[PDB]
């Protein structure tokens, strides 16, 4: 239904709960897999059918292929456009940490917002989405660090 | 059922709160998409 680009809350009905967040871009809804787990979505009247998904990337798109291809430059600060449950969309600026894997380095933001913020877009200074928030690790005590998870066009 | 609601534009804001450090971690990604400290 709602075709418009922008950030979206993904909601569920038992009452109602926000389980995650997503990005609509060029007619495709991008979110993280663990949020929807490949379940179809309702956009008002219409329905969004799953198009592509990958558990290892923890990503899933609807109505079309993955459209987000921008990446962190490994230097500049980014902004988490966090959409917390019951809260207005807000931009949190931060300098990304680094996930050092055997297959290369991944940008990582040391921000810890509620589970319903999963899938919130991470933006560069141009306003382009360089990744989604909600998949990472835990250091010490409650200190969650999320990778900047991006797919491929 | 699961449904979506628009929450705003995709926009960089100048009045952004700034927080968080920049940790460098050795991590591994397994088949299930789970990260783990190395």
């Amino acid at each position: 239904g709602e075709t418009t680009d922008g950030v979206y809350r993904v909601m569920t009905r038992r009452g109602s709960t926000q389980v995650g967040v997503g990005v609509m871009q060029e007619g495709v809804f991008h979110t993280m897999w663990h949020v929807t787990k490949g379940a179809a979505l309702r956009s008002g009247e219409g329905r969004l059918d799953p198009y592509w998904g990958d558990v290892k990337q923890d990503l899933v798109s609807y109505c079309g292929p993955w459209k987000l291809d921008a990446a962190w430059d490994g230097l500049s600060e980014v902004q988490l456009l966090a959409v917390p449950p019951g809260e207005r969309a807000k931009n949190i600026q931060t300098l990304p940490g680094i996930f050092k894997t055997k297959d290369g380095d991944i940008g990582a933001v040391a921000l810890d917002y509620p589970a319903g913020t999963s899938g919130s877009p991470i933006l560069d200074k141009s306003g382009r989405v360089i990744g989604l928030y909600g998949n990472g690790v835990v250091i010490k005590n409650g200190s969650y660090v999320s990778a900047i998870t991006q797919g491929k066009r | 059922d699961m449904y979506i609601e628009r929450a705003g534009d995709i926009t960089w804001e100048k009045d952004a709160e700034v927080t968080g450090n920049s940790p460098r971690l050795d991590v591994a990604l397994d088949e299930s998409g789970d990260f783990s400290l190395v």
